[PDB]
């Protein structure tokens, strides 16, 4: 009647981008 | 035709030291063409496992095996993977271990490892 | 009959290409030791003296040691290993002028495969450090813990790149498939720093987690075409050949 | 080519006094190079875990685990750590220890440590 | 031939440096003792001779011994080791005249690249003392059991500082995560009297507990971004190659 | 010197009614590098033995 917890599942409502900025090793 | 002193012993016995030998690094030899200890291979079961009896199972993979250095493919995608499991369950267990004998790759490598199978999660067995 | 050719410090030293089909003039003077040298982990079988006794021998792995102990040491050696058959005219020389003291077999095969793979292990790593003609992306939107933030992520086509900055730990990757559970892929790390964790794959949802902290990147230009790898490698560079044969 | 009396048995071995060694204090050999014992490892486990049967883990270091001297990086972050258990558990036990067999680094390092696997807090197992 | 040079002192010791394409010019003579060092570590494996009754060979380990014991002993000596091969021409001098003691040929590699870690060494005991050009951070709170709180704490950006009194325990400096959870973190000792504690880390909180009394320390000017480890060491001056190669 | 590290083991767990478990220690490292094996039983807070 009980089995493992389920890993916490994030949150689905603060979807920003990830790249604040251009990543440095694309030479950009 | 041819030519032809001892006493106090339980106080003395927990107190015997535990000396561990040390150890030095070494170091690989070819980071290409070498798959280090505990990368995941992660292929897709075959046959319908019912463990009544020993059998042997097969599973090919769906990814290509990249190099510890991340540079070269080792096992193609599609590479054939046979392995077997004995013994059956104990009571109360869930789970049922499962040993990898071969792998393939299409253009005929092929490789002994033995490595335990697992879940979607690594999860052991 | 191959004519041992000296070195251009002393005349004692000299070196022969080997020959299957030929054998070897040693003029032995009298009162030298000759060195034979064989193929690095050559293994001995058997020899054969014109004359057991006009010549002492000794061997020990792939040396060989001659020397004159006779009157009128004029005979020859077939010493045969594995691989060959070599074939030495024992001719002593009788003004004990003009001595050899080792003798030495380059093999012309050998040394033309020594130099190929040193100039293709070249080639290959200048290829892979070209890394030239690749698109980039960055539609990649993230949803949770922020915390755990990487502060860039990308891909390649081929590979999936997050980087992280200094101050954070560097937290396990997962693969979320269409249904929703999550699954192991290889990683690999890479850079300077140490702060890129990259990933064998491509794929529309990554979930990311650290202790009792989840968080969850959403990729947001999914490309179910991706770019096929003929070439074998991580770059369209380098190719993959078959040593084994067979 | 080569030329060539005891009496009172029961309050007498009660007496029979205990006697520790001696130690003489050593010296490291150096100390930018060398992780002692006891030196704190924090990776995060990446293979979820079921004692069900026997199996392998999997976990990647977090952090430069630094030199005794605390000036060079022994270990980079992202390293990859290979260990295992085995034998279950018994009743009671809300714990299984795990033993850490290799690690590996992202420059190719491999080291043998064999060491147990704690908690977030040390705790064994 | 390779004739070799007497040293300034005397001439009855000679060096040369080892080259494996020439043989090596040595006049002996009646009654004098001759030492051959190999290099460090060399494994005999065979030797031979011109005349096995002429001179008398005598070895332990890389020591090699070599003194006439018959008139005319103009013969050669052909020692292999594991690590080269060495060819003397023993040329007996008969004006007891012009005698050396000992020949210690020269190995150019291995000398030169030790007289270079010296200086490497030397170097690095100064870089490593030099550390200019850190940021410092002053900006920590601090709440709780009060007592055992240091005197003076703050960061570089890649380690954490606490000073605390003469007068004080050095308690356990604990790690702290976003939940709230405690976890250890790798700590060293320094400071000229051991006063100073330093953690491997840059955190927003830090735990710091001795006995049963708990002290919390909190960071109000955290930075993600922190500075990069680049050259792998505490040091951006110091950096750390993989000698071990292969 | 203070803020030594010192590293030490036990085994075998409690049974039933025992309240302290006996841990030995084995080794201590100064910060300048001195290390001597001491092999000594460790005790709460009073010395009490575990």
């Amino acid at each position: 009647c009980a089995s493992a917890p389920k890993p916490k599942q994030p949150s689905d409502f603060n979807r920003e981008p990830v790249n604040k900025t251009v990543p440095v090793e694309i030479q950009r | 035709l041819t030519a032809g002193g001892g006493g106090g012993g339980e106080l003395a016995e927990k107190l015997q030291p535990m000396r561990l030998s040390g150890s030095s690094a070494g170091r690989l030899g070819n980071r290409d063409m070498l798959i280090t200890q505990g990368t995941q291979l992660d292929c897709v079961l075959e046959t319908r496992l019912v463990t009544t009896q020993p059998g042997m199972t097969t599973c090919h993979l769906t990814r290509d095996v990249y190099s510890t250095s991340g540079r070269v493919v080792l096992l193609d995608r599609g590479s054939k993977v046979v392995g077997f499991y004995q013994g059956g369950l104990r009571q109360g267990q869930a789970r049922i271990f499962v040993q990898w004998s071969r792998i393939e790759t299409p253009s005929g490598v092929v490789i002994n490892l033995d490595s335990p199978g697992t879940g979607p999660l690594g999860e052991a067995g | 009959l191959d004519v041992p050719s000296s070195s251009r410090y002393d005349h004692r030293i000299r070196y022969v290409t080997y020959n299957p089909a030929d054998v070897v003039q040693v003029d032995t003077v009298l009162g030298v030791a000759t060195h034979i040298m064989l193929e690095e982990g050559e293994q001995y079988l058997t020899h054969a003296f014109g004359d057991s006794e006009a010549y002492a021998f000794a061997r020990k792995g792939r040396h060989i040691f001659i020397k004159p102990q006779a009157e009128l040491a004029n005979t020859n050696l077939i010493v045969v290993t594995d691989r060959r058959s070599y074939k030495f005219r024992l001719q002593m020389r009788n003004d004990r002028n003009g001595a050899m003291y080792e003798l030495a077999f380059r093999y012309p095969d050998t040394q033309a495969r020594q130099t190929r793979e040193a100039n293709a292990r070249a080639a290959v790593e200048a290829a892979f450090e070209q890394r030239v003609g690749a698109y980039y992306n960055l539609k990649y939107m993230m949803s949770g813990d922020k915390d755990i933030a990487p502060v860039n992520a990308w891909d390649d086509g081929r590979f999936t790149y997050f980087k992280f900055s200094a101050n954070a730990d560097l937290p396990s990757i997962y693969f979320v498939d269409a249904e929703g559970n999550e699954s192991l892929v290889p990683r690999t790390t890479v850079g300077s720093s140490n702060n890129i964790i990259a990933v064998h794959k491509v794929n529309p949802k990554w979930m990311i987690r650290l202790g009792n902290r989840a968080l969850a990147i959403f990729n947001e230009a999914y490309d179910p075409n991706g770019v096929p790898n003929d070439t074998g490698t991580a770059s369209p560079a380098v190719r993959r050949v078959n040593k084994g044969g067979n």
